């Protein structure tokens, strides 16, 4: 997979260039604000559960017909089934907070994606709406002002609200 | 790519779980670390030009047959030693690599991979190489970690010709 | 899904061969089975409503913070008992279901697999259902083959829970 | 796999429904008419082999074809490979006979293999034939008198017709 | 196929190496080899219709039984003996094969694979061709290695049959 | 697979007839000039890591853009993979050349290969090139009149110059 600075490299390697001042003062804004991003990770990390299990409770609240006796939550197998996606997504999603790339994202997760949905007939839009809803609660945690050092996280947390959406966009 | 970064997630996923305590202490390790080596890459890439070129005329006092023997493996002519200030480019190149991404990871995927095979077929010899690496080392004017760092980095490709 | 005359062609196809003497003859075990309970199956799912609001007080007694505690996972409100009116209709709806079976299969499959992860993330406490289970072996007057199953089949829900 | 009973429930579950009195009718009728459908499944099994063997031959003298220098049929290997595939699909057929369901036919069995004797060059419509064949040669030898408690057949031998067709027609 | 030759292949091509000298000269054996071997093949086929016939008669009188039985598997009839006629061509024209392919590779891919559910399915006996084929080795008139190569895929045809 | 000889039973076998006396002289001749193919092969195998090797450098040679930064033969590690490429294919081309048949070079080597390098975005055109000169190198040497008895090759070096541009062909 590649991370903020393996990418960097990788665009870079392709032309057989050196990095370029503007390309080292990039590199070197991550490593400062390093700090911020471990929070995040472990807290978005630290809250996983309960992340998930409330954005579940949302969906089902908002979209009743997923939990009719057939919808596609219908049932405890399907319905685990649900809630390990929305894990697995938000796990990959950490993964790329964590790399500075959504290259792992990308590849190990979002891609065919849409496919598998569709062939298994779980509608997408709503797999969208869960994860758009596990966002914004995983927002709320990393960027909460309480015991942490205060300082600007917005840079971050647009980056996060980056990797979410991305994944959104792959499903619906 | 290899990073310690990368390792990082690669571990978490083959196990299926999220990131660890340990593994996130690794990546503060790297970022710690990132300062004097993203200092060594700058350096280095701010002497590109004297390096390649201080590095192509050692290979050429070392093994002096390579300036005379005929042969396109040789840099006995223009283009033959156009090739080979290319090649300490490249080489040049990639130990900034390692050093903007923390590990070898660059220069395994770019350069290590297929090293023996692509040498062995061109009539490439190791000991050209490993002698620009050789006068690297000794001309990055580099001290402290910034040195430290580019230094591994070399040793590195030499045991790779080896 | 996994009933007895499934099963039996899952051995037979996993070897590659026609049904044996030994299936058939458990075949038939099940066909002479099916009659107590064709006959548990019918008296229940008549009974449906009274064992299901019979049981949704009976957990509302030996449970009452449920019905106080605010919370969404209690009954505390219309909505929560509505939900855990249709989960004992649910429990109901899938003993029968074995029984038309001859198995736990449709239990297994519709409610078994992934009942833990269920339980645990939206705080749901396997008491409340074990309860509301034990409320109904005691409560189908049924009885000889009929209770028997029916019965067989509850301890199973309730195994399940632990 | 499905069962005719399994089947019911299926349907069922689906509308979070019990089932209905005509349901359970249906599935008391089955029971009750048991014992024939073993004596079917007991009887097609027993004769598995020259059910399959006599099909063979008729299919083969209506279609000398198949059995020229290169037919498809031509050369022991093929021949050989004929041969198992009627019996193949026989085996299926008595599961189905057994379950009360096609399920098990239509899936471990029937699906794509249209598709595969395509890209295989060998042709549907004849394997139809055979299977056509194997369908009257089975139902003479279940439902033959001799032997056997009197009693009414027809139903079974309709529904045991049912899967013999709905493979043929799966393959034509 | 199997052939000397492609064996020969087979091997190296497992191992991914390009072909040995080991193998090369096993192609030449088979090249020598090809020479006698294409001159038995070449003879029966010369002789096909005699061997045929001669072959098929040969099998009504060791087993007159299949001139009389009645029985779509019998030659008591025409299209009965039209199928044996056409039988001993199909042996007889594998041997060639093999003697053309220098193995056995024809006989098996075309005819041994499959030979008993065949031999099995259709009531056709065993015997009947051991026989029609014992008849081939005593009446091909060939001699020196000619005869050696040919006889030897015969028996192979007989062994099989048992 | 199929060598010269397998060839032509197989088209024997197919019409359920014996060889004609004009495809008894084929295998025949086959035979007698037996000699000349093994001294290919054996020629063309001994040389294979320079056939190949030259073949790139001229490759290259004339497409520099290949080894650009980013040209698919950019870096170690597919510069490596290409030169394996034009080895792989070599090796399959000696193994017909032993064989008087090109079925496993078709099978085991060529089919498919035209999508694969199309996925990887890898240039077919230049592969094809990289074959047409391992070919002009490869019957450079086979036919080399020194060390050798004298005696007419050319039946042979056209055959196998047939197989290098099914290749080719098979790529481009
Ligand atoms: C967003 C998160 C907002 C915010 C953050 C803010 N955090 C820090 C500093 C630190 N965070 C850590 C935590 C870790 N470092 C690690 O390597 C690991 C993995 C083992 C963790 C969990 C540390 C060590 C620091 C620095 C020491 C400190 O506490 O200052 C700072 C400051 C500086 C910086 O970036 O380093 C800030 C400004 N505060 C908010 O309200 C935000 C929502
Ligand atoms: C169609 C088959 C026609 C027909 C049948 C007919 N059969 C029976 C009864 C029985 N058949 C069995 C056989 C088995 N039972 C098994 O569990 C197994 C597997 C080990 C087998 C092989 C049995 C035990 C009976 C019942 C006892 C008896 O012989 O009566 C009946 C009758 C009743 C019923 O359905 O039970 C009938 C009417 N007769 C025909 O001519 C048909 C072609
Ligand atoms: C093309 C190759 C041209 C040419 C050839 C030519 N070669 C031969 C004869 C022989 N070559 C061999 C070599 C081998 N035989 C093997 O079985 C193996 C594998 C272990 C090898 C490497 C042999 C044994 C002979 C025959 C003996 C001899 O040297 O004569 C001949 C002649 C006859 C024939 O075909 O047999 C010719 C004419 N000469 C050229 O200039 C060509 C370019
Ligand atoms: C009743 C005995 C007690 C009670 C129940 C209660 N349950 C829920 C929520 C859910 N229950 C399930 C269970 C199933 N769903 C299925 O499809 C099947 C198989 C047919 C089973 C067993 C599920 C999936 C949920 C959550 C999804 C949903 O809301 O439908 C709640 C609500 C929890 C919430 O936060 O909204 C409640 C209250 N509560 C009690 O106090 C009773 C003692
Ligand atoms: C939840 C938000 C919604 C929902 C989900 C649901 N998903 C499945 C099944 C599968 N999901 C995947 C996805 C992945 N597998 C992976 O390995 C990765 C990367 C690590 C991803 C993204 C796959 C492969 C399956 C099928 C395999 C399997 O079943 O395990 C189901 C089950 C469908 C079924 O019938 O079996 C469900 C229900 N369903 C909803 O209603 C929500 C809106
Ligand atoms: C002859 C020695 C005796 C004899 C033979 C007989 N054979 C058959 C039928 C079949 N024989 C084969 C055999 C092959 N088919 C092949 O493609 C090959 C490889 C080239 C072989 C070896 C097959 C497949 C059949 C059945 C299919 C068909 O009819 O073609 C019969 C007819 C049996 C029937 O019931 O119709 C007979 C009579 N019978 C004798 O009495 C001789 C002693
Ligand atoms: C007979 C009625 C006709 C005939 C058949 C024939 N079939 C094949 C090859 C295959 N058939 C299958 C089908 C299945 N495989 C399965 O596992 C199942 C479910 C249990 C089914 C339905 C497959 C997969 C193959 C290919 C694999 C294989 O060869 O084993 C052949 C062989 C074709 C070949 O060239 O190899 C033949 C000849 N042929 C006829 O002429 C009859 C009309
Ligand atoms: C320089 C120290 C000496 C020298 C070099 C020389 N090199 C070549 C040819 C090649 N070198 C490479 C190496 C790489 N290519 C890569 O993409 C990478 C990773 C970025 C590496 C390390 C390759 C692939 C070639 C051949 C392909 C090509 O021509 O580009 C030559 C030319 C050989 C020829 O026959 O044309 C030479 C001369 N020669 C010397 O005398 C110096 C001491
Ligand atoms: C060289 C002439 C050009 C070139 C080649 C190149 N090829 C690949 C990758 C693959 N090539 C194959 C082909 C085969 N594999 C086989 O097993 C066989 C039969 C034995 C064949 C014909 C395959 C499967 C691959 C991909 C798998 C792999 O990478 O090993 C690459 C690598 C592409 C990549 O990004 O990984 C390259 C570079 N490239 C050129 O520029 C030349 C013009």
């Amino acid at each position: 997979m590649l991370d903020a600075f393996a990418k960097v490299v990788a665009q870079a390697d392709a032309r057989g260039e050196f990095l370029t001042n503007a390309q080292f003062d990039a590199l070197s804004n991550l490593v400062k604000e390093g700090n911020k991003r471990l929070d995040a990770v472990n807290r978005i990390t630290s809250n996983a559960s309960t992340i998930v299990a409330n954005a579940a409770r949302a969906l089902f609240a908002e979209q009743p017909q997923l939990i009719q006796p057939g919808g596609n939550a219908y049932t405890n197998r399907r319905m685990a089934a649900c809630l390990r996606d929305m894990e697995i997504i938000l796990r990959y999603v950490t993964y790329a907070i964590l790399a500075g790339d959504s290259s792992v994202l990308d590849d190990r997760c979002l891609n065919g994606l849409r496919e598998t949905y569709q062939a298994l007939g779980t509608p997408g839009s709503s797999v969208a709406v869960a994860i758009q809803k596990m966002k914004d609660a995983a927002i709320a945690i990393a960027n909460d002002p309480n015991g942490i050092t205060p300082g600007d996280c917005s840079a971050l947390m647009s980056e996060i609200a980056g990797y979410f959406d991305r994944a959104a966009a792959a499903v619906a | 790519m290899k990073t310690p970064i990368t390792e990082a997630i690669a571990a978490a996923d083959t196990q299926g779980r999220f990131l660890s305590n340990t593994e996130l202490q690794a990546v503060d390790g790297r970022f710690k670390r990132a300062v004097a080596s993203m200092e060594a890459a700058r350096a280095l890439t701010n002497n590109a030009q004297s390096l390649i070129d201080g590095a192509a005329q050692a290979v050429y006092q070392k093994f002096p047959y390579t300036t005379t023997m005929q042969g396109s493996q040789y840099a006995s002519t223009p283009e033959g030693k156009a090739k080979c200030a290319r090649d300490i480019g490249y080489y040049l190149r990639m130990i900034t690599y390692c050093l903007v991404a923390g590990g070898t990871g660059p220069m395994d995927e770019y350069l290590i991979a297929g090293l023996s095979e692509i040498n062995s077929t061109f009539d490439l010899s190791p000991s050209w190489y490993i002698e620009a690496l050789k006068y690297i080392k000794a001309n990055h004017g580099l001290t402290g970690q910034a040195a430290v760092e580019a230094n591994a980095y070399i040793d590195y490709a030499i045991n790779a010709l080896s």
